[PDB]
């Protein structure tokens, strides 16, 4: 029943900013000592940064520091860097005769604010191998852009498509803080071969970019 | 020192998971260990803690279905969870959390997918660059990894020699209930005729690996 209440749930900050993440313990932390801070990057296990409230693990940069007084525990990133994109969690341990419990905070998603970057847009026809098997996947790639928000529309012989595509987006890049996005249009082979012009239109703000191909031409 | 989770993978609803955490480089009875899980896209959830003294303590939500034990002769700690439901799908980690101690040890985690569907290996198709660039000095190419179950697939390029500029997208669940993803990479447009590009797709759940050379069309 021991709980750690973490705030904010997310934040956007620029390279160089000071970031403060806070955790409030629902009770005395074991011996007002058993609080650690963890950092989880996309696809990886959580990595401990700080233990015993304020001890910095030697494999971690000194830009990270922990503090604690009363029920407030705080993680400070003194000069935020692009590689600090991650979700951060506090963890607390509580002991007793018949009690040995851990509570994680809900996590703080740290996003890196950066300058606008226009996507490089690429369109890929279905392979001949896939077409033989009866299905046609058409892929539009939006590479290394910022911010995340972009409207991607498919046109087939100039007819707007609806309901037949799905998108996937990467997490912010640890080096340049950009996103990449795929939109995949899925058609039956029979439907694909009834049309000529395939186009992916990508809109961000005042710019729309359309990349197209003609079926069978190269 | 290392911790390695074993077991897991595809499990049927209504059944049990039996996860083992094997220690290498030290003895398993030297420290207490927690089990922690993380549902896809969600936060960390503590399951239970087995002291170095051998006594098990569980998070309230997990007490009714979970048993945590250790086997010194095998150098393992074990999590058993019965009556699985879809909501139990998660990456399961064994960890010495080190909240107040300088020693922390984590496994890589093991994905448990709670599903009644069967395993299905992927189809792998090229996302081919144009021979004649249409995008300046930088071209894009990739591999479409389609119709597999369960997660995960992993994708490397040129057996790990190519990592710069690679984007392997999160899997998407298709209306078929099968996953698909693409892995793409940007490379010099001038290199196409001279450099070979091979995507290495591993779907361990089906013991299937595909190596696909992606050539200009």
């Amino acid at each position: 029943d021991i709980q750690m209440t973490q705030s904010p749930s997310s934040l956007s900050a620029s390279v160089g900013d000071r970031v403060t993440i806070t955790c409030r313990a629902s009770q005395s932390v074991w011996r007002n000592k058993n609080v650690a801070w963890y950092q989880q990057k996309p696809g990886k296990a959580p990595k401990r940064l700080i233990y015993a409230i304020a001890s910095l693990y030697s494999g971690v940069p000194s830009r990270f520091s922990g503090s604690g007084s009363g029920t407030d525990f705080t993680l400070t990133i003194s000069s935020l860097q692009p590689e600090d994109f991650a979700t951060y969690y506090c963890v607390g341990h509580y002991g007793s005769e018949n009690d040995a419990y851990y509570a994680f905070g809900q996590g703080t998603k740290v996003e890196i604010k950066r300058t606008v970057a226009a996507p490089s847009v690429f369109i890929f026809p279905p392979s001949d191998e896939q077409l033989k098997s009866g299905t046609a996947s058409v892929v539009c790639l939006l590479n290394n852009f910022y911010p995340r928000e972009a409207k991607v529309s498919w046109y087939v012989d100039n007819a707007l498509q609806s309901g037949n595509s799905q998108e996937s987006v990467t997490e912010q890049d640890s080096k340049d803080s950009t996103y990449s996005l795929s939109s995949t249009l899925t058609l039956s082979k029979a439907d694909y071969e009834k049309h000529k012009v395939y186009a992916c239109e990508v809109t961000q703000g005042t710019t729309s970019v359309t990349k197209s191909f003609n079926r069978g031409e190269c | 020192v290392q911790l390695v989770e074993s077991g897991g993978g595809l499990v049927q609803p209504g059944g049990s998971l039996r996860l083992s955490c094997t220690a290498s480089g030290f003895s398993i009875d030297s420290y207490g260990f927690s089990w922690v899980r993380q549902a896809p896209g969600k936060g960390l959830e503590h399951i239970g803690y087995l002291t170095a003294g051998g006594r098990a303590f569980y998070a309230s939500w997990a007490k009714s279905r979970s048993t945590i034990t250790r086997n010194t002769n095998e150098n393992t700690v074990t999590l058993k969870m019965n009556s699985l439901r879809a909501e139990d799908t998660a990456v399961y980690y064994c960890a010495k959390l080190g909240s107040g101690n300088p020693v922390a040890i984590w496994g890589q985690g093991t994905l448990v997918t709670v599903s009644s569907a069967s395993t299905k290996g992927p189809s792998v198709f090229p996302l081919a660059p144009s021979s004649k660039s249409t995008s300046g000095g930088t071209a894009a190419l990739g591999c479409l990894v389609k119709d597999y179950f369960p997660e995960p697939v992993t994708v490397s390029w040129n057996s790990g020699a190519l990592t710069s500029g690679v984007h392997t997208f999160p899997a998407v669940l298709q209306s078929s209930g099968l996953y698909s993803l693409s892995s793409v990479v940007t490379v010099p447009s001038s290199s196409l005729g001279t450099q070979t590009y091979i995507c290495n797709v591993n779907h361990k759940p089906s013991n299937t690996k595909v190596d696909k050379k992606v050539e200009p069309k």
